[PDB]
């Protein structure tokens, strides 16, 4: 009738001979169907022989059905040892502190062992949350052959692949502590890595050697930072200063709950599993404990216990385990090495979510570097050059300075404003000048000309203006997304092949465009006859081309669509209009030069559509682009 | 002064202990006894793991052993009975050397970091197979492994061997131990073209393997079997098939030869070791020492590099894992249901004994080696049609507009007709089907087709993989994909693409009866009032997401998306949506089909439709070669002419 279970618990260390005996096991939650019978024993220092002998010794005829282990020790190995006994006994064992809590090799499925340390996977997740919080995107991993490697590498891989952010894994290193080195082979590899944020994984002892070596390598200093799992920090009571300062690592907190409270949790788990198993089969869990002989019969039946024991809840607190035997989500604390020997808490993390305290600059611009000179050209509706007031001596209002080698000229306009907003958003400073040779880029035989030349010569990082886009320039330099709808178009007073031949029409027809243009090059590429014919009708400048249209002596003019539309809107008389709906072939937009695949690149692009994203472009269109004509609409 | 340096061991019997001590004394006599001396300690195997571990900590380590030797017990209990010692010595990093443990699970340095052995594991046997495979020139094989560290390790090793070559996973087959009936898995195996087989399993499992294999007559000629030492031995030998090829490690049974040699190596290692300074004796006794032994890893390092090529066992060198290198095996044959040595393998090169080769079934000499295509599709109206087979009866005699009977084939695919979705047997007939059978008459292959479960062809999502038939192709659910698939670079890196059967580009469908360009100001001027509709996860959506230049325009399309082609055409027909965007090949046929609806503008995103295959599969090389041959004769032109009706429609204006 009366179902009293048999249980044993051990504490090692505690910094006392006469370690606090039987502090707990006082009846709590007595309602649980099985009452615990407890035998407590302590042993001072850990050994495979001492522990094995003692645990078997307590087994005797005693027939204990469960064991909880706890230690003052920093030792990694201990957990595995007790686990081995479990494999042999099929008697459940778990541990609440220190080494037993420290991670171990994947547990044999038949075997029953549990740890109150966090899962390796969980820890890796927390390390990732920490890096994300400080937005440290780029990192590398240094690991050792100790167990959990590649469960860790895999976990990081899984956690990393899912996220949107463009984080970089730089290197992964596997070095055997065995075959200990004369070569300082670890020094030889570690020296290679250039990455700012390093994850390390190893045994408590190994971390010391790797760190001395890092200190030789120069990896601990100045901008590089290291992040660590539970194992290295261990107890956190003892810290060789071989570890660098600013070292960041996660561990379970002593302060939140003291060790006896944790032991109470363990006992509660064992007796709750016993109560649930009871409820299911009304069967006593009690089994013969003696290791030396064959495992007691019906202990083979014990498997279901593990199945029951994986998730257990008491005191409004979840003990739920994972298949490996680590608890699913114990509360965890983000810890740092405060200057000197202090381990001082930085963050709290629980379940799904993490919270951290410090705001900024935890523990020559850090975010970004260098300077960018820019070249442009003056257009009649993209950039305007103006002569500054001599009395003032310097530029006024929206006008931004630009120099031309031949004298300071003052540039203002669409490119100036778009550039200005972009500079404000991405927060960088820039030098602006004017191009000399060939304006917008031009090809004679083998060689390029214009702003593109200064982009290629690296005399310019980015080129801005009314510059159109084409396959060749996109090939040589990365272009920004088009901000405006534009292209080739026609402007006249008021595919048919009328353009294709003038000669078909008996009176001579006339049309022309500005030479050295993307338009003229495109024309020569696709339509030869038009180019060869139009060379006679080519005009010096847009104002002069306009002179050919306006005063007569030319019928039609062809040019960029944005300029032709703005000119459509702005004319001394509404004597000029666009073609059809002004719907342009070769539909394009104004882009911006960059060097190559390496550039601020995408950061620019985002900025651009944010400009339209807030609707500024419509306003800027009304101010700069909008013409008065097209008034009868 | 002399210094007595202890060694320790666990061995089968007291006689072998005497052999051990004798070998040790031979080591002492033959190397300087003035500087150093070696002392021997040993113990018989104990009934449990625990008595033995206690023996190591008490009986051995109290003697300050610099290393331990271990051998498999007289009656093997479970497996890897020398598991505990590797752990126990391992705590202190005391090097352990096994004589009889061919077990593979000790190869991982991580779990057992002190473990070295005078024998290679069962995994390393693959070195032979690759060499065997090398000679006979069969690149195509099948691998059958039990599921455990042993089998998976064997697979990893062989595959790693293959990795230097183009990686060859012709097929791989995993079964879980203790399973009496394996029949289904072999039924899957026969379908694979490669006719050569290699397997690793335990004796009991192997019995079941051969038992199941004989039922399906895979033991017959034209099939080859390659196997591990364990497979030929025991009860497995009894049920073993004729003509099988088999392996036996040399001196695997003998502990003693390995004893003399291991101790010889230990002696050489120590004498080489004491040449170095800053040495420390191993911990005295288990009790009171929580700390490792700093020398131990060094002792391991020299011992792994310890040469002494002349030995009773053969050449000695150690791989990175501490496993032995350049070991010798003796190949075995099953002739007349008895074991015979056809050849013997030593070093990196096989050696052929004078005995005649045997293959399974009757062969004087028969090195013969190396049939189905699983095809997947999607429901797309012009190139594929779906109707269920009437009752059991198969397919309709329905005839094309040009008098010909319509061809048809069976396809298993998703059904929405039932409330739950079963993979349903169906009849499917298509342009792509006629093409496929055209190939099938042209090509040696035979075809079985089932439609992909997901209505989508494929898109990257969720880690994981792109959902849809493409995902089946990488997964191998279907080895080849026949459908109307546009061909793009994002997909292209993952897989090989057949030369396009068709050339078409995207376009828009709008009802005629009262869109300027691919770039339509009307698109450019979107309206909540004027809808423009597409399918999410359609490749067009990939065009929208991948392309930066139009990236703004994507979102307007994203709104009010439809799940499938029929619904998308219907919306325009129902007039729910004013415009529909899709590639022409699917759309133009419909444009002909109704004429109430029209296609407009110029095909943009000009592309082609092609048959998907893995880059690794060479059949695609023929496929394209065939595709071109089908283009030149105008076969495609006549097929499009058949399946594009063109009957009633015109330019409306």
């Amino acid at each position: 009738k009366h179902p009293n279970m048999d249980i044993a618990v051990i504490l090692v260390g505690t910094t006392e001979e006469v370690a606090i005996k039987d502090v707990h096991e006082k009846d709590d939650f007595h309602h649980l169907p099985v009452t615990p019978r407890v035998e407590l024993v302590t042993m001072q220092e850990s050994d495979p022989k001492s522990i094995i002998t003692r645990i078997c010794d307590l087994m005797s005829d005693k027939k204990v059905q469960g064991v909880v282990f706890g230690d003052d020790t920093d030792q990694e190995a201990i957990a595995q040892i007790l686990d081995f006994i479990s494999v042999q006994t099929l008697t459940p064992i778990l541990g609440i502190h220190g080494g037993s809590s420290m991670i171990m090799a994947d547990k044999e499925e038949a075997s029953m062992f549990f740890q109150f340390g966090p899962s390796i996977e969980q820890q890796a997740s927390v390390m990732l949350n920490i890096m994300e919080e400080y937005d440290w995107y780029i990192f590398s991993i240094v690991t050792t052959y100790f167990p959990g490697y590649q469960d860790f590498e895999n976990k990081v891989r899984s956690t990393i692949e899912n996220s949107f952010v463009g984080w970089e894994l730089e290197e992964v290193i596997h070095l055997d502590m065995s075959l200990d080195d004369i070569d300082s082979k670890i020094q030889n590899q570690l020296k290679k890595l250039q990455s700012p944020v390093i994850l390390l994984y190893c045994t408590k002892e190994e971390a010391t050697y790797i760190f001395e070596v890092a200190h030789s390598v120069g990896l601990t200093g100045y901008g590089f930072t290291w992040i660590v799992p539970s194992l290295v920090a261990g107890d956190t009571d003892t810290v060789p200063d071989e570890f660098p300062t600013g070292l960041i690592s996660v561990s379970y907190d002593e302060w939140d709950y003291d060790l006896p409270a944790r032991v109470r949790d363990g006992i509660a788990i064992i007796t709750t599993a016993a109560s649930t198993m009871l409820s299911e089969h009304n069967s006593i869990p009690q089994s013969k404990s003696s290791c030396n002989n064959i495992q007691e019969s019906r202990v083979y039946e014990a498997h279901m216990l593990k199945r029951y024991l994986i998730n257990v809840t008491f005191e409004g607190r979840d003990l739920s385990f994972s298949e490996d035997g680590y608890q699913m989500h114990p509360k965890l604390v983000i810890i740092l090495l405060n200057q000197e020997r202090k381990w001082e808490r930085v963050g709290k993390y629980k379940d799904r979510s993490l919270k951290m305290w410090p705001v900024f600059d935890l523990y020559s611009e850090e975010h970004k570097d260098e300077h960018l000179s820019i070249v442009t050209l003056e257009e009649a509706p993209f950039v305007i050059v103006e002569d500054v007031d001599p009395l003032s001596g310097t530029c006024m209002r929206n006008t931004v300075p630009c120099r031309k080698q031949i004298i300071k000229r003052c540039c203002k306009g669409f490119c100036i404003d778009i550039l200005k907003k972009i500079a404000k958003t991405v927060k960088f400073t820039y030098d602006l000048y004017l191009v000399t040779n060939g304006k917008h880029g031009k090809k004679i035989n083998g060689v390029w000309n214009g702003m593109i030349g200064e982009v290629v010569t690296k005399r310019a990082y980015m080129a801005v203006g009314s510059l159109t886009i084409n396959e060749e320039r996109s090939e040589v330099v990365d272009f920004s997304v088009p901000f405006i709808e534009t292209g080739i178009s026609v402007m006249v007073s008021r595919s048919d092949k009328k353009f294709q031949r003038p000669n078909d029409f008996s009176p001579a027809f006339r049309f022309g465009t500005v030479p050295n243009g993307s338009t003229e090059r495109n024309i020569r590429n696709n339509y030869l006859e038009m180019h060869s014919y139009m060379v006679k009708f080519n005009q010096r400048s847009v104002q002069d081309a306009l002179l050919s249209l306006k005063s007569g002596k030319l019928d039609a003019f062809i040019y960029d669509a944005a300029v032709l539309n703005y000119m459509a809107g702005r004319d001394e008389g509404c004597k000029l209009v666009t073609i059809g709906s002004g719907k342009v072939f070769a539909t394009t937009g104004y882009g911006i030069a960059i060097q190559k695949d390496s550039g601020w690149k995408r950061q620019v692009d985002l900025a651009i559509l944010q400009l339209f994203g807030d609707g500024e472009m419509e306003e800027l269109e009304a101010l700069w682009l909008t013409g008065i004509c097209h008034n009868e609409k | 002064d002399p210094k007595i340096v202890n060694i320790g061991a666990v061995l089968s019997t007291k006689k072998h202990e005497q052999i051990f001590r004798e070998a040790v004394n031979q080591a002492n006599f033959f190397h300087f006894t003035r500087k150093i001396q070696l002392n021997a300690t040993s113990v018989t195997h104990r009934p449990n793991a625990i008595q033995m571990a206690l023996s190591v900590c008490e009986d051995l380590i109290s003697s300050q052993v610099y290393a331990i030797l271990v051998s498999h017990p007289p009656a093997p209990t479970d497996h890897l009975t020398p598991t505990p010692i590797s752990y126990t010595a391992g705590f202190y990093r005391i090097p352990v050397i096994g004589l009889t443990t061919r077990m593979s699970i000790y190869s991982d340095k991580s779990i057992h970091l002190s473990f070295l052995r005078t024998v290679p594991p069962y995994s390393h046997q693959a070195l032979v197979w690759f060499e065997m495979m090398r000679l006979f020139n069969w690149n195509h094989v099948i691998l059958i492994v039990s599921d455990d560290h042993e089998g998976r390790a064997a697979q990893k090793k062989l595959e790693t061997l293959l990795e230097e070559k183009e990686s060859k996973a012709d097929k791989v087959l995993q079964f879980e131990p203790g399973t009496k009936n394996l029949t289904a898995l072999l039924l899957e195996a026969k379908e694979l073209e490669a006719r050569v087989i290699i397997l690793s399993a335990s004796e009991d499992d192997a019995t079941a393997v051969y038992k199941s294999a004989a039922m399906l007559d895979m033991t017959g000629a034209g099939y080859v079997w390659l196997v591990g030492e364990r497979e030929i031995s025991g009860s497995a030998l009894r049920y073993a098939p004729d003509g099988i090829i088999g392996l036996q490690l040399i001196n695997g049974k003998n502990e003693s030869a390995h004893i003399s040699d291991a101790v010889a190596v230990v002696a050489q290692a120590i004498h080489e070791l004491f040449e170095m300074e800053q040495i420390t004796d191993p911990p005295r006794g288990c009790v009171g020492n929580t700390n490792i032994w700093k020398t131990g890893p060094l002792f391991k390092r020299v011992l792994m590099s310890s040469k002494y090529p002349d030995g009773v066992t053969g050449r000695i060198e150690f791989n990175e894992d501490g496993d032995r290198k350049f070991a010798q095996y003796s190949i075995m044959n099953l002739q007349n249901r008895k074991l015979v040595q056809v050849g013997i393998f030593d070093g990196s090169y096989i050696i052929q004994n004078d005995r005649k080769i045997i293959w399974p079934g009757g062969e004087t000499e028969r090195p013969q080696g190396y049939t189905r295509l699983k095809i997947v599709t999607i429901h797309q109206e012009p190139f594929v049609y779906v109707r269920p087979t009437t009752s059991d009866g198969t397919c309709r005699e329905e005839y094309t507009i040009n008098g010909d009977p319509i061809k048809k084939v069976i396809c298993n695919g998703p059904d929405e007709t039932i409330p739950g979705r079963p993979t349903v047997p169906q009849c499917c007939y298509g342009f792509c089907v006629d093409l496929l059978i055209k190939l099938a008459r042209e090509m040696d292959f035979t075809y079985e087709v089932h439609l992909v479960a997901d209505g989508k062809f494929g898109t990257q999502e969720r880690a994981a993989a792109w959902n849809g038939m493409m995902g089946e192709l990488l997964s191998g659910q279907a080895d080849m994909i026949v459908a109307p698939l546009t061909i793009n670079n994002e997909r292209a890196q993952y897989i090989e693409f057949s030369k396009p059967f068709k050339y078409q580009g995207l376009t828009i469908l709008v009802k005629k009866e009262i869109i300027t360009g691919i770039n339509d100001p009307r698109l450019r001027n979107p309206s909540d009032k004027f809808i423009y509709a597409t399918v999410k996860q359609s490749s067009v959506d990939i065009y929208f997401r991948r392309q930066v230049e139009l990236s703004t325009m994507y979102r307007h399309m994203e709104k009010h998306n439809y799940e499938s082609a029929a619904e998308a055409i219907q919306a325009v027909r129902d007039n729910k949506l004013h415009a529909f965007i899709w590639d022409s090949a699917v759309l133009e046929f419909e444009a002909s089909q109704k004429c109430d609806l029209v296609t407009t503008g110029e095909l943009f995103f000009r592309s082609g439709f092609g048959i998907g295959m893995r880059k690794d599969s060479p059949w695609k090389q023929e496929v394209s070669l065939n595709i071109l041959k089908s283009h030149e004769n105008g076969f495609m032109e006549e097929l499009d002419k058949t399946w594009v009706r063109y009957q009633e429609c015109d330019s409306r204006s």
